[PDB]
């Protein structure tokens, strides 16, 4: 005796399948999950019968369908896409006005910060498994957007993060091509030096949190021993990262989109995100602040950009 | 839709590689390095017989490439050692020699080494590109004295 089920890897492309109920699901599909619970060595119970199953890609379809879905032919990925998943549809996802954070756990802060931060900054993703998901982030169902987010990164539920290294991972499998910008870099002795950035180092820079002091020039040291000024000449794109190793910050309202804050060092630590609404808003996870002043330990900076000239 | 492609190689002999439509030459590269397991950053892949090199990012079926269309594959074994610098949280570049067949999990060893760091307290970017410990130097394009930038790890829980 029978019942009928959905292998899938994509949700998209569903397959009707037959499953003896004396064998398990591995011995039919191999690897199979039901919404991220791994159902392998598991018989089929009666209350499966119409359900959806993930499964690794074991032939030239289920293969073709996957690629097309993540963008990798990694054959680890669905494991640790599940296997986080399993986790995050047990978090909650608390909202402000449609802003959607995640109550603290499993030391998820940099997940929460990397989450609320994506939902402010315009970003077009490529693999259609992460515009899909990124969309339903938006809407508030974010559990499946903030597996995948780790699945990409390569990072576990439990593991400690970095936003920074976080954005770095994902703005790889994000459209940035239309993003450029140009820098002067200005020694003594290599004279003036003029640079055009594409994609992605068009919109990060660490050394500053400030937009404000990136556009009238920052000191670096230079390869000929002594301190050029790095300033920025043209900027063409709809959001910029600002970072800079974590320091005490004031944020003035209505001068930026949002912000990462970290209180810790570099073996424990803790994320909390300072966004710009009509008031300043602290969000550390479910617990949500207001004040019309802000100070503490910045060390990420968004803020809104199309297309600015310098006058220089 | 799937399709099959065909890969000459200039020792004269052909096999054939399973693709999907939003494929590019990563992937390409990638399903060659399965069947022959060569680097794909020691592959030079061009149309066969026009021979016009591939571009790099916008899709295969985009491009010429159709179902029973033909591609040459030439390996370039060559792995000299070239020195590369790599740059820390204060600004000094220090010289390091590799080759690109050694994997950025080895570099990062002789990082640490130099700098004093553990080697999962910090990771490596290359034009911004994240550098994953178990892939080799070459996947990320390194000339001699490319700058690889040190980036240390906030542990944000
Ligand atoms: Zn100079």
């Amino acid at each position: 005796r029978t019942i009928k089920v959905f292998t899938t890897v994509d949700n998209i492309n569903l397959h009707t399948q037959v499953v003896d109920m004396s064998m398990t699901y591995g011995q039919q599909f191999g690897p199979t999950y039901l919404d991220g619970a791994d159902v392998t060595k598991i018989k089929p119970h009666n209350s499966h019968e119409g359900k959806t199953f993930y499964v690794l890609p074991n032939d030239d379809t289920l293969r073709v369908e996957a690629f097309e879905y993540y963008h990798t032919t990694d054959p680890s990925f669905l494991g640790r896409y599940m296997s986080a998943l399993n986790h995050t549809k047990k978090w909650k996802y608390p909202q402000v006005n449609g802003l959607t954070s995640i109550k603290w756990a499993d030391n998820n802060s940099y997940l929460a910060t990397a989450l609320l931060t994506l939902q402010q900054i315009e970003l077009k993703f490529n693999p259609p498994a992460l515009q899909d998901a990124y969309y339903r982030a938006r809407a508030g169902e974010a559990a499946n957007f903030c597996a995948l987010i780790l699945a990409y990164c390569n990072k576990t539920v439990g593991e400690l993060g970095d936003v920074r290294e976080t954005m770095s991972y994902l703005f790889q499998h994000a459209n940035l091509d239309s993003c450029k910008r140009v820098l002067n870099v200005v020694c003594k002795t290599c004279g003036q030096q003029q640079t055009t950035l594409k994609g992605v180092e068009a919109v990060m820079y660490m050394g500053t949190l400030s937009y404000e002091q990136f556009k009238k020039g920052v000191q670096i040291p230079c390869t000929c021993g002594k301190q050029a000024t790095k300033y920025l000449v043209q900027q063409e794109s709809p959001f910029v990262m600002m970072s800079a190793p974590p320091a005490q910050y004031e944020l003035k309202h209505g001068t930026f989109t949002c912000a990462s804050e970290y209180t810790g060092n570099y073996q424990c630590g803790h994320y909390k995100h300072i966004t710009s609404k009509e008031t300043l808003y602290c969000i550390d996870g479910a617990l949500l602040t207001k004040s019309s002043e802000y100070k503490g330990p910045i060390t990420d900076v968004f803020y809104k950009e199309n297309s600015y000239t310098t006058t220089i | 839709a799937g399709w099959d492609l065909t890969v000459k190689m200039l020792a004269g002999n052909e096999f054939q590689v399973s693709l999907s439509s939003s494929m590019s030459v990563s992937e390409l590269k990638a399903q060659i390095t399965q069947k022959i397991g060569v680097h794909a950053f020691q592959q030079r892949l061009a149309v066969h017989p026009s021979g016009v090199a591939l571009q790099d990012r916008v899709p295969l079926a985009s491009q010429g490439l159709g179902p029973g269309s033909t591609v040459l594959l030439v390996v370039d074994k060559c792995d000299e050692p070239l020195s590369i610098l790599v740059r820390n949280n204060k600004g000094r570049s220090s010289t390091y020699e590799v080759r690109l067949t050694q994997t950025v999990a080895h570099l990062k060893q002789q990082v640490s080494g130099l700098e004093g760091v553990q080697d999962d307290l910090f990771w490596l970017t290359f034009e911004g590109k994240p550098l994953e410990d178990q892939l080799p130097l070459g996947e990320y394009g390194l000339k001699p004295l490319s700058t690889v930038f040190m980036n240390l790890r906030l542990r944000g829980g």
